[PDB]
């Protein structure tokens, strides 16, 4: 009730959302090019494992 | 395929013949005398090892 205050706009997900800055990061990643993008690409590495172990309590191939 | 000029019936193999023993083995008992179902038991199971670890070893676990 305080979001829904403070934002009407909200995204959906299930943890997609996470893979969805995880991805958006990377397309910058390789965008924006230098010495930033590996310690830039490394931390979209890290958001995406997060619903990974989410489905991987649901059981299935995972990482494919 | 020295043995496919012995007999004269080539058979999809790699499981397909495991889980179709193992199918009528455990529902249908042979000998329904219950000393020897409980080595159908065994037996059945025995088959199933093969289909099951490889795809399992693939990536799609054993039970999908």
């Amino acid at each position: 009730c305080r979001n829904v205050l403070l934002d009407p706009q909200l995204v959906p997900g299930g943890g997609a959302s996470e893979m969805a800055v995880a991805h958006a990061l990377t397309e910058k990643s390789k965008a924006m090019t230098g010495v930033e993008q590996w310690p830039y690409r490394a931390v979209a590495q890290a958001l995406e494992v997060i619903p990974r172990t989410l489905i991987q309590n649901c059981g299935a191939s995972t990482i494919r | 395929v020295k043995n496919a000029i012995d007999d004269g019936c080539v058979v999809p193999g790699a499981g397909a013949v495991e889980v179709a023993m193992a199918e009528a083995l455990i529902k249908h008992k042979p000998s329904v005398k219950g000393r020897a179902q409980l080595g159908v038991q065994a037996f059945a199971d025995a088959l199933l090892i093969i289909p099951k670890v490889l795809a399992q070893n693939s990536g799609f676990d054993l039970q999908e």
